[PDB]
């Protein structure tokens, strides 16, 4: 079939019935020859019927073949079988931008569309280091890898963050992580993360757990409201729905923290953060790193009322105090701040 | 029982239910190809 | 903007558009009641399309019997149960001639299966009308009751 | 529907139940959390190929 | 033609089914012929319960 | 056993026996004894037909034709041809072997005891119309004719069968060896006098006894009978073919446009577009419905403490006072402390739902004697015109709200390309219809019906209060527990599942019924209080309605979650058609658009009488809303109308594709369709939309 | 050859099935050029099937 397609026989051209608008993985139109190749590979009966048959040669070893490779007198024109097997040393070749091999004189020897699409699983547990390709793995694996990368070099991230520039939200790991963030909410996620990190930096309540949790989301360009105030969220959802969500206040299956033992749980894997945690970090428990423009000022006061939803928090005015809930049994009292 | 029950010995379990393990092994060693829609 | 779901048919072939119209292949709960009235209507209609046949009195059960076969051919497009025997026999002859050795082989296979089968096969079925109590009972219970009565 | 009927929600979920306490303890004590059955609050892995 | 049949089961006659069974089993043991015929004759005398 | 079969016989023999026995239409595995018997028989007959040969005159140096092993059809036709060519009677049983010399069919058999009895009983079975040779494992032989087999064949067969017998007992297989007569035990079937009479009286007109019918069938040659019968048949028996045309199609059920008829009422179980949930933000824990309702009423304490009702509208028969007192009792029970949700003031509950007005059943004898007891006429459904509220229902239920109520579990990682395509389709579908109001309404419906079904577990003779609650999630992630009202379910003393158990439902709403008086001819509505959302007062009405449904209706409501799968299947069929036009998947291209393609757009509806297009997401939302409404508004009329509109739509499609459709009885189809348009709001609106779309197609086909 | 002869054949088939007791539904049947039709709740259309 590939021989028909490559020979450019007019019969092969006439043997096309349906549309051949096939697309490649990159989304770019295939070359016409490869389009016909793919169409006929998926459609073999049409070309075989259109080609026309003829009588097989009378030689002993030469015999014809049908559509289903059955020996017969009626054989595809110009096609014959032979028992006289024909027998089946290295050079260097240059490459170009489009991953196409071009010989010394310039002829193309191997294109990027000749790669068989036969997906399979390697028999050995291969490993890769580059984060640009983490997207191939599942969402949980991507989250685990990006958080491992953030944690291992946490010292450099903290050092650059204390400087206050913007070059530390564009690391390759963050670009890889952005893929699993829904497009519609990516801007709000990034804006909220940047606002909360800036608020934490300004007034020293630096919490390692919140910093690690909310650092990856800061890539995407900020998307603020018409009021110029950053959005507010309770939990940030990721692609895949359901379990794939990071809780901003208490903890999620993808991310949890145990301050009693100072243990970080990422996608069911446990690690120790000894040496990366300050003594005073525990005292400033959670309330200063859960909302933008809000800081803790007191404790649960039933008189002020029940807990206030994000809808009322967003419409609140500066200088007004409200009550929020971190998790079951740990309420807190916060106050809006201009800064 | 699944949490703190006695821990038995499962040696030779694959042999007893060998057909299912063979099916799983065949599935794992698959080489998926393309997907082609109706002729029309 | 008043939605019009049927407008989908403009942009999609109707064969695909109306795909899976009814999620249920079984029976709804609101179907017209199948009680004494419905069965009476069914028997009335069954006897109505065959009322031009031969009406007689069964000498075994003493019940009215209607036989439309080989009856007068219809003169109107209304439903008719008058099936001539000759036409059916000719159609069977044509089928047998087209498929030689088909009826014989099928009959032989059926008789062999019947010879090798067992009474338990009757238990694979839906509700069965038990005559001892004159009700609807599971297949196994009906078979057991019939066997006990026979014993 | 299966999880609702058998009260076998995920071991890492925040739901409460008579069976869910033991499920949560087993999930905490287990290392191979991908190998736990769904009936024991583990993760479902069923898909078309399997 | 995407034909449909109205009153399909209210028009077919058990006698015609008996004729079909007799024609099909024209070359078969007599006992099997009777066994096949016992069903159509039973149906031809069916009594409905209201 | 099977190991012995595959070891003692060549693969060809085993395959022939297996494929010949598999025609029995039964499992060949659980019963391999007959497989061994058939294999041995095949070997015996193969051996019998491998030593003797004939010639142009009959020199003994073939003579035996093998019939067994070959397909039953081919074997039977070959046997019939041999009988016809040799001018001999055809045995009624398929002979396993034929002889050219004796010009007779022959049969072979294998036994375990003496062969004399087996031969005699086979002779009784087949009479004298077939010859036979029989051999037994215990060195016994029987031949009808001594000039049939020679010494060599008999000796070889005897040696083979003796070897098989000896080898069987080595592996404990002779014990489980079944005989041969068992498969043919039943050969005697004598009909009794009664059954014979029934058969005789069950012949077509023209025959006296079944013997005449049998002879007529077995003798007469009916060739050419069809033409003779058709020639004299009246010409009036004609389908009357008629080529269809665009002008032939006309609007269906024009009476719906008759302004004289009343508007279609709102007969849905629960309010869909007019719902009003008393939001109460919660952490996410699961709590009993009674506690959730209690907390929700506590938050909106003003509505709970309302004791003076400002009646706004009343039903034709229902009593406002009784309904209000029942609602007060329900709220009192909800606000109490006892765990049970059981009403204790059964007075108003009993007297409000008309549960005491049921007729008393008396003995049939009195009714027969009585003259005033007569059957009542059937209350055929009334006829109603187009209802304007169904259009608003469809419009609003297809909108995107600020909350979603779907949280499905996870699935294993996708590897195969088909899994990736399915996952992409699921992602697009859920993203499109996650927040659609139809999804929330569907979840409320299914949850309420599930709670109703559960409450009928053990409480059947008692009144049960059930809050119409829902669990919802918004974009920000905070989740709310909405309460849409209450409903008290009465008792069903009868144990039947198809028996109506009256339930009266009080649902909150924010829409004044006076705006559309015709939308609520069946509801009793009060005014409880007023909520504040943005500092603005909005009234709250309590629609109270009596209803009757059975356990099967509860099951139907529970299954009403199948609308999700239905809509997904419809969307997948659309995508599959689009991809079948091409050779590759069209999911992302038809949703987002690739370089080659463009985002597919669907004609959604009408705006000021002009067509309007929209994204595939809007089409998906409309499909989901249509499926949900079809499930909610489902009755026999709806399913019948859909089944007949199927044929009408198919004919319209055939017209569109220039296939030249022909109709035989068009008015029959139109009558069948119009027979179902009586009072269902969904059916009437579907007829209206079908007429509009048919007009659009007519006006657009002339281009 | 032409649709007229096709409809004559359809009429002959209708009469024939009438002779055998099979009653075709004129109120639920239609005819169209081959390539698109239905068979037991399965719509076929130029290769596509639903």
């Amino acid at each position: 079939i590939l021989c028909m397609v490559f020979s450019q026989d007019t019969r092969m051209f006439q043997g096309v019935r349906g549309e051949i608008n096939f697309l490649n993985r990159a989304g770019q139109l295939l070359s016409p020859m490869y389009q016909l190749q793919r169409y006929f590979l998926n459609r073999s009966n049409d070309l075989f019927d259109q080609w026309g048959y003829e009588e097989s040669p009378k030689a002993s070893e030469l015999h014809g073949i049908n559509e289903s490779m059955n020996a017969s007198d009626y054989t595809l024109k110009g096609v014959v079988v032979t028992r006289n097997v024909i027998d089946d040393e290295t050079e260097k070749v240059s490459i170009t931008k489009n991953l196409s091999l071009i010989k010394r004189t310039g002829e193309v020897i191997m294109g990027a569309n000749d790669v068989s699409e036969l997906e399979s699983q390697a028999q050995l547990m291969i490993t890769y280091d580059t984060p640009k390709m983490w997207e191939m793995g599942t969402t949980k694996e991507l989250v685990q890898n990006t958080y491992q990368w953030v944690l291992k070099n946490l010292v450099t991230l903290k050092a650059q963050f204390l400087l206050g520039k913007e070059d530390m939200f564009q690391w390759d790991a963050f670009e890889a992580f952005e893929s699993i963030i829904p497009q519609k909410m990516a801007g709000q996620y990034s804006g909220f993360a940047r606002a909360v990190l800036k608020q934490m930096r300004d007034q020293e309540v630096m919490k390692t757990d919140q910093f690690i949790k909310l650092l990856p989301f800061c890539f995407s360009p900020p998307k603020l409201r018409s009021n110029g105030e950053p959005y507010q969220f309770l939990k940030l959802v990721l692609k895949g729905g359901g379990e794939n969500f990071i809780e901003v206040r208490k903890g999620s299956p993808l991310f949890s923290y145990n301050p009693q033992t100072e243990v970080l749980t990422i996608c069911g894997r446990m690690m120790s953060l000894k040496g990366k945690i300050e003594d005073e970090e525990r005292n400033r428990s959670m309330g200063n790193a859960v909302l933008a423009g809000f800081l803790v000022s007191g404790k649960y006061d039933p008189d002020l009322g029940d807990f206030k939803t994000i809808e009322e928090l967003e419409k609140l005015k500066p200088g007004e105090k409200a009550n929020i809930l971190l998790y079951q049994g740990k309420p807190v009292k916060v106050v809006k701040r201009k800064r | 029982w699944n949490t703190y029950g006695p821990i038995g010995d499962t040696e030779g379990f694959e042999r007893v239910y060998e057909s299912f393990f063979l099916r799983k092994m065949r599935l794992d060693n698959a080489t998926w190809g393309r997907i082609t829609f109706g002729p029309v | 903007m008043n939605i019009n779901p049927y407008f989908l048919f403009i942009d999609v072939p109707i064969q695909a558009a109306i795909s899976t119209t009814f999620p249920y292949t079984g029976v709804p709960p609101y179907s017209h009641g199948t009680g004494t009235g419905y069965t009476i209507d069914t028997v009335i209609r069954t006897h109505e399309y065959s009322n031009k046949g031969k009406q007689y009195i069964s000498d075994v059960t003493g019940c009215t019997m209607v036989d439309p076969t080989n009856g007068p051919l219809p003169e109107d497009n209304e439903p008719s149960a008058y099936a001539q025997l000759d036409c059916v026999l000719e159609a069977l002859d044509r089928m047998d001639e087209e498929h030689p050795g088909l009826f014989q082989a099928a009959s032989q296979n059926a008789m062999e299966t019947l010879m090798v089968t067992t009474v338990d096969k009757l238990t694979q079925g839906r509700q069965t009308f038990d005559w001892t109590v004159c009700r609807n009972q599971p297949a196994a219970t009906a078979l057991n009751t019939t066997i006990t009565s026979f014993r | 529907d299966y999880r609702y009927t058998y009260k076998c929600h995920r071991g890492d979920s925040k739901v409460e139940g008579k069976r869910m306490k033991i499920i949560k303890e087993l999930w905490e004590n287990t290392k191979g959390r991908d190998g736990l059955l769904v009936a024991d609050g583990g993760p479902n892995i069923y898909n078309l190929r399997n | 033609v995407t034909g449909d049949n109205t009153k399909w089961n209210e028009c077919l006659n058990p006698r015609i089914f008996l004729a079909m069974t007799e024609r099909i089993t024209r070359d078969s043991p007599i006992w099997f012929r009777d066994f096949c015929s016992i069903a159509p004759v039973l149906f031809s005398n069916k009594i409905a319960r209201l | 056993m099977d190991t012995f079969i595959t070891r003692n016989f060549q693969t060809t023999i085993i395959q022939k026996a297996k494929n010949t026995m598999a025609e029995f239409s039964e499992d060949p595995e659980l019963q391999p004894a007959m497989l061994f018997n058939i294999c041995v028989h095949l070997e015996v007959c193969y051996v019998i037909s491998d030593m003797n040969f004939l010639d142009e005159e009959g020199k003994a140096y073939p003579q035996y034709e093998v019939i067994e092993g070959m397909p039953r059809t081919i074997a039977w036709m070959v046997q019939r041809s041999l009988a016809q060519e040799h001018g001999i009677e055809t045995p009624k049983y398929l002979a396993d072997l034929f002889d050219y010399k004796t010009k007779r069919f022959i049969e072979v058999g294998i036994t375990k005891g003496l062969a004399d009895d087996y031969f005699w009983k086979k002779k009784e079975k087949l009479g004298n119309s077939m010859e036979l040779m029989i051999f037994s494992y215990n060195q016994d032989y029987s031949l009808s004719n001594e000039s049939s087999l020679d010494e060599e064949g008999k000796g070889r067969v005897l040696s083979r069968l003796t070897e098989l017998q000896a080898e069987l007992s080595l592996k404990n297989l002779w014990q489980v060896l079944i005989g041969e007569e068992d498969v043919e035990k039943g050969i005697d079937f004598k009909l009794g006098q009664t059954i014979s009479r029934l058969r005789d009286i069950s012949v077509p007109a023209g025959f006296s006894n079944f013997e005449g019918m049998r002879s007529y069938i077995d003798n007469i040659d009916p060739k050419g009978a069809i033409e003779r019968n058709l020639a004299r048949m009246s010409p009036l028996v004609s389908v009357t073919p008629k080529k269809l045309t665009w002008e032939d199609l006309r609007p269906i059920g024009p009476h719906i446009y008759n302004h004289e008829l009343p508007e279609v009422p709102y007969n849905a179980f629960l309010l869909m577009s007019d719902e009003l949930g008393l939001a109460n933000m919660t952490e996410g824990k699961s709590k009993k419905p009674k506690t959730l309702a209690k907390e929700c009423l506590e938050k909106y304490s003003t509505l709970r403490d309302q004791t003076d009702p400002i009646l706004i509208m009343k039903s034709e028969k229902a009593n406002e006072n009784f309904l209000w007192k029942l609602w007060r009792d329900c709220v009192n029970t909800i606000s109490n402390e006892e765990m049970s949700n059981e009403l204790q003031k059964t007075n108003y509950a009993k007297w409000a739902t008309g549960d005491g007005l049921t007729y008393q059943k008396i003995m049939k004898e009195v009714a027969i004697d009585d003259e005033t007891m007569c059957q009542e006429e059937p209350k055929i459904p009334n006829k109603c015109r187009v209802a304007a509220w169904v259009q608003t229902e469809m419009n609003l239920l297809s909108t995107l709200t600020s909350k979603r109520a779907l949280d499905l579990p996870e699935i294993g990682p996708d590897v195969a390309p088909v899994e990736h395509v399915g996952s992409e389709r699921r992602k697009y579908f859920v993203n499109e219809i996650n927040y659609c109001k139809a999804s929330t309404v569907m979840m409320k419906y299914v949850l309420f019906h599930t709670s109703l079904l559960n409450e009928s577990n053990a409480s059947m003779g008692k009144y049960k209060v059930i809050p119409i609650t829902n669990r919802v999630v918004n974009e920000k992630g905070e989740s709310f527990d909405m309460l849409y009202g209450l409903a008290v379910k009465g008792q069903s003393h009868l144990r039947g599942d198809t028996d109506v158990v009256t339930v009266v439902t009080f649902e909150f709403s924010s829409t004044d019924p006076r705006v559309d008086s015709g939308k609520w001819p069946k509801y009793t509505v009060f005014r409880i209080g007023s909520l504040f959302v943005s500092g603005r007062e909005k009234s709250v009405y309590l629609y109270c309605r009596v209803n009757g449904t059975n356990k099967i209706q509860m099951k139907w409501g529970m299954e009403a979650r199948r609308c999700l799968l239905q809509s997904m299947q419809q969307m997948e069929a659309i995508v599959e058609q689009e991809s079948s036009i091409q050779g590759y998947d069209m999911t992302k291209a038809c949703f987002k658009g690739d370089r080659v393609n463009s985002p597919k757009t669907f004609s959604i509806g009408t705006q000021e009488g002009k067509l309007v297009k929209g994204s595939f997401g809007k089409a998906l939302r409309v499909i989901f809303t249509k499926c949900l409404m079809h499930y909610v508004f489902g009755n026999a009329q709806l399913e019948g109308f859909s089944a007949e509109s199927r044929r009408l739509l198919l004919l319209i499609q055939a017209l569109k594709d220039r296939k030249g459709p022909w109709v035989f009885d068009l008015e029959g189809m139109y009558s069948g369709i119009e027979e179902c348009i009586s009072n269902n709001p969904w059916v009437i609106q579907s007829a209206y939309w079908f007429n509009e779309w048919l007009g659009f197609e007519k006006e657009g086909s002339k281009v | 050859k032409d649709e007229e002869t096709c409809m004559e054949g359809i009429n002959d088939f209708y009469r024939t099935c009438k002779l055998l007791g099979i009653n075709m539904s004129k109120k639920k049947s239609y005819c169209n050029e081959t390539g698109m039709f239905e068979f037991t709740s399965m719509f076929y259309r130029d290769g596509f099937v639903s």
